[PDB]
């Protein structure tokens, strides 16, 4: 999912649904990855401000709210806190 | 609840000398959506090769929708047993000269096109809830009727009901309790209110003593119930909850056909076109099971809600033959209080009672004593107790001080004034 | 389930509409597959190395392709091999390969060995199916081939669909040996022995694997039927994309993602589909829809009967009933001059009358009938009851002369029959086992 | 709610770090960005 | 005699349909147990009774639970049937129409196969008058109330009657009682009160 | 004191049924998850379950 944002510091405070694009067939097994970095060059380099986030994949049971439209505005993960917990149950 | 203590003792009596006129609704469930089911169109989704595999199980699905239309029956039973406790529609009279009683808030609008009251109409706007063919083509009842979940009307609209409480109005307030014992006799509104106050004890004097003040506490109270269920709506709570259960079972009904009870898929396209005969045959079997288990459980308890209702119907019309037809003696039965008289109002799904009933207020204590001696013999009252205001000493009735001298109408002589404990002595007035 | 219905109203299901005709709609590719390349290669991929093809844009052909190539082994799943013409696939991959003899066995679910351990896995949830068939006379050399090889060590074994190609010495023993080859220390892979003179276990063949998933994404490969001309506003058996079942469509305006080309209701069942030549979003619904109650007067006093259908406005109702198929003693209780719409829906094959009395059988809505003598049924709102009104006055009284004393029946149940079951007898006949 | 390791590269030292992570069955990378230097991955 | 029919007819359907639903294949080959018995070896032979039986049972639950329904039915019209024996056979009930449209006079129990009849025996008003009518009567500028009754008018005369039956008495002074003045009350009228 | 008794037994016992029909198979090959579980892989471990 791409996005527009005009913050500069941390996490958006909001909610976005990521879609599907690519599925590969590469049958490769992976337990360590990497970034590629870029340098802007004129050791002779200099770097941009550039942040990425990353975060590991847990299994979980989520619950997703689909809009009239079929686009998904909200969500909520269960076992998170118990308030989560019964609107799971519900 | 509030701690409380009564200063008992052997010769204090309380005896009120103000009374209020209270009413209280209360609401009963009657009926409930009279819901009907295809199995055929619900399990199989009008594909013939599925009601052929269905075909050999038969007996299940009779059983089924021959429970499901005991239970439309049986609605339409209550709604009868209820309402049409009287078959004759007495109109109610033009003129409203009740005494000073107003009931122009319960009784029918002529200006408006139904003939729902004004209590009624606010009855209807606090329950939230006839979907026409081409709306769909063109939500949950959609898919509860393409799935074969049909909502069958009542027998009786909300017009005929409310006609029928209108009648059982107009007889209550021109007749009192003898259009439910046959023929319908008449009698001025502040009489039956005479006399309805002389069945919880106290003398009809005090109603025409009072009768201005009385109509305007009821008016007042039925103001009240007025304000209280048009501010309001979780007051009408039992039939709201009658109306979500019967929606909601529909609804993991029709949700209950995503499950796969073990086969490939939960969409009959889907294995009719991936699998050939022998295979689809064997899987289709797994869905037919499941889903036929599923419209039992929705059935079994279709059946169970139905027994509750028909209890709570029964309730409804005993409360409508023992209060709107008469006075009843039973306790808390018809209202927190010496019960005068009810009102019937119809609403959806079910009926609302005004019970207007007599609560003593104003308390005051004083000395008592079970007997008199005159002259060696014992004295006791027919109706009421002796009452000292510390001087002397009176008969009451109970439920509203209303002194009178000692004489020998009020009371009677039965022995020597030995035997009995706590005698007092004082004169009886000889007339 | 009987002859002699009683006088009453009942509601029956909708054997009435059956389908007359089919429709086939599936997208416009003529590209006849690339299954030559697959099928018809000169070298097939080492078993460790097996080679994945995308196939798409396809006109996928007839179901065993029996055209040359007699297949030894074809044994699908979730998929039945007859229905393979009939449906349009999703994402299919070719997965190809050779083997020995005995090991065809292992390339399906739930397997082990060799092959199925270090080489290619396969998973439960796997919806696709395996050609495998003898090429001695191609992969087999005099000799023996030392071009086919298999993964003969690995430190665990494969998870689904993963491929391994490495080639770092497998340490049997405790002690490594840095990768070089020598004492409990091996090289992970092994080459067959094809002679073309060697048992048939031991013969080499070839195997390829049509991996699918159907119905749940935009198709691309389409089976070998023709396409039709969709009839519209009338219930078919349908075919979109694969799908087979039977109902009305219609258009639709919902937004459907460019990813999506499926739409399914509460229900699970489809309520929104794309159809494959023309980029549009309709809809679906049943033609055997809509309650049907019957009246009828006690079979032994008539055979007439009036028809009640539920909730339609019959102004459009043989639309409804689909009177445009039907035999006419049906039609004739689809339009009529008796007819008359009640809010509970419309009725035919009763005249409404303007009157009002206690009435027999209930319709709805505070609608009734009864069968009249002018011999025929009539439909009416009910009688509530005499109408009546009492003389009210603020100093008139109405007081009896007179009296009855009347008697009234009136029954209670009390208990039912006291019904005992012995399950065994029931269920099992009196047989032991 | 879950915490994830932040990295960034800024001139300003000039912060120049993109180590080697475990891939525990899922990564979800995301990236405020600006001027196109965070662009690939290696997975193995 | 509807309602006892239509116990005995449930009763005696519900298990037609039971002996019925062994027709019932369940996804097995068959429905009788000997065909399965005879055509199959141990193996499918017990995969197979392994499905009738939980479809047996299955309905065997079904007819249970059906039964416990219409059991808790007849038990509240058994308890009402016990009230009216008691409050009606054994005594005489002032609820309304509780036994009878009318005044209740008096009940007597049949028996009847699976349940009871009551024979409510009921007293009903036939023949009504109009009467002029007053709540009161001022004597000497005492109001005068009746005990039992109401104050009824034939046009001349004023007499007490008790409701349900005309029989009308000179107003006398124990057929009333006297409280307070006769201006408070509304729509009193003047008549004489006999003094025995 | 019969009634009450009663309805307590009642509650008490359909529980105790309730754990014992733990110990039914219906068709399986066994009763105990973990038994199919450790004997069985994913595809007919799924079709016991
Ligand atoms: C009995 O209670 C009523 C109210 O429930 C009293 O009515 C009030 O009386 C006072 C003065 O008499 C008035 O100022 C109020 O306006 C009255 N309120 C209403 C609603 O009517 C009545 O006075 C009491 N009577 C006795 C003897 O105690
Ligand atoms: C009975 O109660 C109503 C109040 O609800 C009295 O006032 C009438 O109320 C309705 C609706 O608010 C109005 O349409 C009428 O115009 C009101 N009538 C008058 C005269 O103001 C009503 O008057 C009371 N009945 C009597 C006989 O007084
Ligand atoms: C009520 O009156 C009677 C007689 O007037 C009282 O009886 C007398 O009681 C006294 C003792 O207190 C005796 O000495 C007398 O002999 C009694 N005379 C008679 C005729 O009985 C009686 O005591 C009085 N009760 C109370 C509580 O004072
Ligand atoms: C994927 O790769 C990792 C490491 O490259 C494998 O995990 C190691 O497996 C060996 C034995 O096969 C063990 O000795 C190591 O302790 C494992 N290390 C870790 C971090 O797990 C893993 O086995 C491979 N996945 C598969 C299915 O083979
Ligand atoms: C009260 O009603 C009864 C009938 O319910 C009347 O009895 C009839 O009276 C007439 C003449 O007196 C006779 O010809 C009939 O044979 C009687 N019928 C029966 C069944 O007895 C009785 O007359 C009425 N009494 C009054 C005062 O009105
Ligand atoms: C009932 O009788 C009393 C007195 O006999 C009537 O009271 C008189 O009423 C007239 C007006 O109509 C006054 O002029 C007198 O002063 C009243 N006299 C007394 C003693 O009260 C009373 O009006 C009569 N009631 C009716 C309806 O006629
Ligand atoms: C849904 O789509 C319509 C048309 O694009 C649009 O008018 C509407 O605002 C959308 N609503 C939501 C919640 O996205
Ligand atoms: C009656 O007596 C008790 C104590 O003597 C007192 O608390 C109570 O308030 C009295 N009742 C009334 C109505 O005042
Ligand atoms: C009690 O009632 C009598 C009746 O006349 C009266 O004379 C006396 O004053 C009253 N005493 C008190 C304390 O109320
Ligand atoms: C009532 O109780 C008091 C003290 O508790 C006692 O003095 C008095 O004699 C008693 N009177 C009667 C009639 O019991
Ligand atoms: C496929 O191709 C043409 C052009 O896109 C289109 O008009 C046609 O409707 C499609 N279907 C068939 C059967 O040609
Ligand atoms: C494959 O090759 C053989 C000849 O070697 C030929 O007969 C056959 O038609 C070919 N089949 C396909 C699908 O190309
Ligand atoms: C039904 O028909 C039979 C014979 O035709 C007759 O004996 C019986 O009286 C009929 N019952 C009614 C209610 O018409
Ligand atoms: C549909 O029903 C309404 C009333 O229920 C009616 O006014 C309308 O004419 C009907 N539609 C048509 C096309 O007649
Ligand atoms: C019945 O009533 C309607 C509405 O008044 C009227 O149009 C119609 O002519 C009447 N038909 C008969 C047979 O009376
Ligand atoms: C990261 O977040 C979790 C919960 O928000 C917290 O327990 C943890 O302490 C945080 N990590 C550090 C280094 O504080
Ligand atoms: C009483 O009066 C009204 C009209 O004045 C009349 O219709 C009614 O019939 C009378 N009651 C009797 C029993 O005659
Ligand atoms: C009313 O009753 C009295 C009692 O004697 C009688 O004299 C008088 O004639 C009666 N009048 C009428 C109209 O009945
Ligand atoms: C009764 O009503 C009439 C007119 O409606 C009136 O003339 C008469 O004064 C009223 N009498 C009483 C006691 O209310």
């Amino acid at each position: 999912k791409h996005t527009p944002i005009n913050l500069v510091r941390d996490l958006p405070q909001g909610f976005s649904a990521l879609e599907p694009l690519v599925d590969l067939p590469i049958g490769i097994n992976i337990t360590r990855f990497q970034t590629l970095l870029a340098l802007h060059r004129s050791s002779g380099w200099t770097a941009g401000a550039a942040a990425y986030y990353v975060g590991y994949l847990q299994p979980r049971t989520f619950l997703l709210k689909y809009n009239e439209n079929g686009t998904i505005t909200d969500a909520v993960d269960c076992a998170l806190d118990p308030l989560s917990e019964t609107k799971c149950t519900l | 609840g509030a701690e409380n203590s009564v200063a008992y003792s052997n010769n204090s009596i309380a005896i009120p000398t103000n009374f209020t006129i209270s009413v209280t609704t209360e609401i009963l469930p009657v009926s409930m959506t009279k819901t009907s089911v295809d199995c055929t169109m619900y399990i199989c989704g009008d594909s013939t090769e599925c009601s052929n595999l269905l075909l050999q199980y038969g007996s299940f699905c009779t059983q089924l929708n021959r429970a499901l239309t005991g239970i439309a029956v049986e609605q339409d039973k209550n709604t009868q047993e209820v309402f049409a406790q009287v078959k004759q529609i007495y109109k109610t009279p033009p003129i409203k000269d009740f005494g000073g009683f107003n009931f122009s808030q319960i009784l029918p609008d002529p200006s408006k096109p139904s003939k729902r009251s004004f209590i009624e109409d606010l009855l209807f706007n606090k329950v939230t809830l006839i979907k026409q063919y081409g709306d769909c083509l063109g939500d949950l009842i959609c898919a509860q009727k393409f799935n074969g979940l049909t909502v069958l009307p009542p027998l009786l609209t909300d017009e005929m009901i409310a006609q029928y409480t209108s009648a059982l109005l107009a007889g209550t307030i021109t007749s009192g309790w003898t259009f439910g014992a046959g023929a319908a006799l008449q009698i001025p509104f502040a009489m039956q209110m005479a006399y309805r106050f002389n069945g919880i004890g106290v003398t009809q004097n005090v109603l025409y003593e009072n009768q201005k003040l009385i109509a305007n506490q009821f008016n007042s109270a039925i103001g009240k119930i007025q304000d209280s269920l048009s501010s309001t709506a979780s007051a009408l709570g039992k039939l709201q909850d009658v109306v979500n259960q019967n929606a909601q079972a529909l609804n993991t009904l029709v949700k209950q056909l995503s499950s796969n009870f073990g086969a490939i898929s939960s969409v009959l396209n889907d294995i009719l076109s991936r699998l050939d005969k022998c295979e689809a045959e064997v899987q289709i079997d797994r869905l037919i099971t499941g889903r036929l288990q599923s419209l039992q459980t929705y059935v079994t308890q279709q059946l169970i809600r139905a027994a509750e209702i028909r209890a709570s119907a029964n309730l409804a019309a005993t409360k409508m033959s023992e209060c709107v037809l008469g006075q009843s003696k039973r306790v808390d039965f018809c209202g927190k209080g010496y019960h005068l008289m009810s009102f019937p109002q119809s609403a959806p799904h079910g009926v609302v009672f005004l019970h207007v009933t007599y609560v003593p207020a104003q308390e005051k204590n004083f000395t008592t004593a079970p007997a008199i001696c005159h002259d060696g013999k014992a004295h006791f009252p027919r109706e009421g107790v002796f009452v000292s205001n510390g001087t002397h000493w009176f008969v009451t009735q109970r439920n509203f001080y209303e002194p009178q001298i000692i004489t020998t109408d009020n009371t009677f002589v039965s022995g020597n004034c030995d035997v009995v404990i706590g005698i007092v002595n004082n004169t009886v007035y000889d007339p | 389930k009987s002859f002699t219905v009683e006088k009453g109203i009942y509601q029956t299901s909708n054997f009435r509409v059956q389908p007359t005709e089919s429709i086939v709609r599936f997208p416009n590719i003529t590209n006849l597959c690339p299954f030559g390349e697959v099928f018809n290669a000169t070298r097939f991929a080492s078993v460790y190395a097996w080679n994945r093809k995308r196939i798409s844009n396809c006109v996928a052909d007839y179901s065993v392709l029996y055209n040359s190539a007699s297949f030894s082994t074809f044994k699908c799943y979730g998929v039945s091999p007859t229905k393979l013409n009939d449906l349009c696939f999703t994402n299919v991959y070719a997965d190809s390969f050779v083997i020995r003899g005995d090991e065809v066995r292992q390339i399906a679910p739930g397997q082990t060995g060799k092959i199925a351990d270090y080489n290619y896995k396969l998973p439960c949830d796997f919806t696709g199916c395996v050609i495998a068939w003898n090429s001695n006379n191609l992969d087999s050399k005099v000799g023996g081939n030392y071009n086919y090889l298999y993964r003969l060590f690995r430190k665990s074994n494969l998870k689904p669909f993963e491929r391994d190609i490495s080639t770092e010495i497998y340490q049997a023993g405790s002690t490594p040996c840095n990768g070089v080859e020598g004492f409990n220390c091996y090289f992970p892979l092994q080459s067959y022995g094809f002679q073309p003179t060697n048992g048939v276990g031991y013969q080499p063949y070839r195997v390829v694997v049509l991996s699918f998933e159907l119905l749940h994404a935009p198709a691309t490969v389409c089976g070998p039927k023709k396409s039709t001309n969709l009839v519209k506003n009338k219930c078919v058996n349908f075919n979109f994309n694969g799908l087979t079942g039977t109902g009305v469509l219609t258009e639709s305006n919902k937004k459907f993602l460019p990813f999506q080309q499926f739409g399914r209701d509460i229900a699970d069942t489809t309520d929104a589909v794309r159809d494959p030549q023309t980029l549009e979003i309709l809809d679906i619904t049943p033609c055997s829809f809509g309650g049907v109650s019957v009246i009828t007067p006690g079979t032994n006093t008539s055979n007439q009967v009036a028809v009640l259908y539920q909730d339609v406005n019959c102004t459009e109702v043989p639309v409804a009933i689909h009177a445009d198929q039907l035999t006419p003693t049906w039609r004739v209780y689809s339009t009529g001059s008796n007819v008359f719409q009640t809010r509970a829906g419309c009725l035919i094959g009763a005249e409404h009358v303007n009157n009002s009395y206690e009435c027999d059988i209930p319709i709805g809505a505070g609608i009734c009938a009864s069968y009249q003598t002018s011999q025929s049924i009539i439909a009416y709102t009910m009688s509530l009851g005499a109408e009546n009104s009492v003389a009210y006055s603020n100093n008139s009284i109405a007081i009896p002369t007179n009296f009855t004393i009347s008697v009234t029946t009136e029954i209670l149940p009390v208990s039912m029959t006291k019904t005992s079951v012995d399950c065994t007898m029931y269920i099992c006949g009196d047989s032991t086992e | 709610f879950s915490n994830v390791t932040w990295f960034h590269a800024i001139h300003v030292t000039k912060r120049f770090d993109n180590p080697v992570l475990p891939f525990n069955d899922g990564v979800y990378f995301a990236s405020t960005e600006k001027s196109n230097i965070i662009r690939g991955w290696i997975f193995g």
